[PDB]
């Protein structure tokens, strides 16, 4: 049996092509994606949902974002920048980053691939628990902008986990394969992959000729994703609360967290309905907060950010030396591509062109990885 | 006015009320250990160690209460669902009272 694994920055997903169709595999908690989190405690190692669940209790020994570090030098602009944010310790070990933690009350250091190997071990165990069989062969995906060092460190994470990594493949390629864009007969095709998640935005242009892939260009925005849209809603409701109640909830971390969680959920509701309601009892100083927001209001609050997703697209076309009319296929991946306005801005930018969007955009990378794993098996 | 649908909301709320009791009990267990620990039996360094393990536990209790509030915050109750509305408000206030209790402990130990 062979599996496809989307090893993601914040979440991972595993699929298997069996009985003629890809099955995305649920973890032990029933979830079709698993937090790329690892926690060290007094008694044990936790990976996935259990590790993410206890972040608040144990934030210094709970590791995430290992993908931002894997295969980079300690003095990489990316490692340097991110460190100041992470509550866990990142140590300098002869120019290479290691994460340092307490584990069963003893201090231990791990290389990024060691942490990612623990996430992969979990994804392997997830597939094994479902299939009721040992699972060894995997395809694992990486961003198209990953260099040789990052790709090799990713492969090594797999090997440490006991996987036979059949192939490391680019995320945008796996997404194309999922849609069978390489099965299309004709001449050379230009494919745009538009990948918008909770924190990051990647655009990639590939050419496919005769089932054969090439990466033409990459672009994106490091600081744009669904969290940014939530924040615009948060600020909208904090201002509303001040206007009606003349009280400032912004210094109360628990009130703002309740509001923020409600906003993220209302956002998801606005992708399928044109309005969303919220009722939070006793939000701040005993005051109830009952409110609603329309899809149009949500769109207006994010109008600059949404239109802004077209700049990397233009960038990617310039770098690929292509005209927007020379794009044959557009594929949406990432959970934030479910936003109707984003799909409309993009469908308009390409003068009314259809979008490949029917596969769950959180699962599409794993889905292509699983198809290719069964092919290579 | 009582409607079959309010039964569904009332059942959800009762299940949350039981969860809150489970967490409140963890807080009571925590507090009982705290008194024993502080009652000075261990060397001061080992006492501090024990108080920090307890601090980590009160943080788990706070987070469990926060998760309950987030679940309660997903409910939408019509004005006419008076019983459900009263039970929702009453449960939120209870949880907030228990959070005040956690904060007292949290902000006394393992400073
Ligand atoms: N319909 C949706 N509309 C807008 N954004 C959506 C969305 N679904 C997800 N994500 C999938 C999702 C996220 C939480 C869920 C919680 C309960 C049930 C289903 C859920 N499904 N995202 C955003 O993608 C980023 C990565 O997920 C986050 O910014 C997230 O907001």
């Amino acid at each position: 049996p062979a599996v496809g694994i989307d090893l993601g920055t914040t979440y991972s997903c595993v699929g298997v092509f069996q009985h003629g169709k890809v099955e995305i595999i649920a973890n032990d908690q029933g979830n079709r994606t698993t937090p790329s989190y690892v926690a060290f405690t007094d008694t044990e190692r936790l990976i996935g949902d259990a590790a993410k669940n206890q972040v608040a209790m144990n934030p210094t020994n709970t590791v995430f974002d290992a993908k931002r570090l894997i295969g980079r030098r300690f003095d990489d602009a990316v490692v340097q920048s991110d460190m100041k944010h992470w509550p866990f310790m990142v140590v300098n070990d002869a120019g290479r980053p290691k994460v340092q933690v307490e584990y069963k009350g003893e201090t231990k250091s791990f290389y990024p691939e060691e942490v990612s190997s623990m996430v992969l071990t979990k994804m392997k165990e997830i597939a094994e628990a479902y299939l009721g069989k040992t699972v060894t062969n995997a395809v694992v995906t990486v961003p198209a902008y990953f260099n040789d060092s990052q790709r090799q460190a990713t492969k090594d994470a797999g090997t440490i986990a006991g996987l036979n990594v059949l192939r490391i493949i680019n995320e945008p390629t796996a997404a194309a394969i999922a849609y069978g864009l390489d099965k299309k007969v004709g001449a050379e095709r230009n494919v745009l992959i538009f990948d918008l998640g909770g924190g990051t935005f990647d655009v990639s242009i590939l050419t496919i000729e005769d089932g054969i892939f090439e990466v033409k260009s990459t672009a994106g925005d490091t600081h744009l994703g669904g969290e940014d849209f939530d924040n615009r809603m948060v600020n909208h409701f904090i201002a509303e609360f001040k206007r009606k109640h003349k009280k400032d909830i912004s210094e109360n971390k628990r009130a703002v967290r309740r509001l923020r969680t409600a906003c993220e959920r209302a956002k998801r509701t606005l992708s399928s309905s044109t309005q969303a309601s919220i009722e939070i009892d006793s939000l701040y100083e005993g005051i109830d907060f009952y409110t609603s927001i329309t899809r149009a209001r949500f769109e207006e609050l994010n109008a600059d950010l949404f239109r802004g997703t077209l700049d990397p697209v233009e960038k990617a076309l310039r770098d690929a030396k292509l005209d927007k009319s020379q794009i044959h296929d557009i594929v949406l991946v990432g959970g934030s591509t479910r936003i109707p306005k984003i799909q409309k801005l993009l469908q308009d930018f390409f003068n009314g062109k259809e979008l490949n969007k029917s596969i769950n955009p959180d699962e599409a990378v794993a889905y292509g990885a699983a198809v290719q794993a069964a092919i290579l098996s | 006015g009582n409607s079959p649908q309010e039964e569904v909301e009332l059942k959800k709320l009762k299940h949350l009320e039981k969860s809150v009791e489970k967490i409140a009990d963890q807080l009571e267990e925590l507090n009982k250990e705290l008194t024993g620990i502080q009652q000075g039996f261990l060397p001061k360094d080992l006492q501090a160690e024990a108080l920090c393990k307890l601090d980590r536990r009160v943080k788990a209790t706070i987070e469990q209460f926060m998760k309950i509030l987030e679940e309660i915050d997903t409910l939408i109750l019509p004005e006419n669902f008076k019983d459900s509305r009263l039970k929702r408000k009453g449960l939120v206030k209870k949880v907030q009272a228990f959070l005040a209790e956690c904060d007292t402990v949290e902000q006394n130990i393992c400073q």
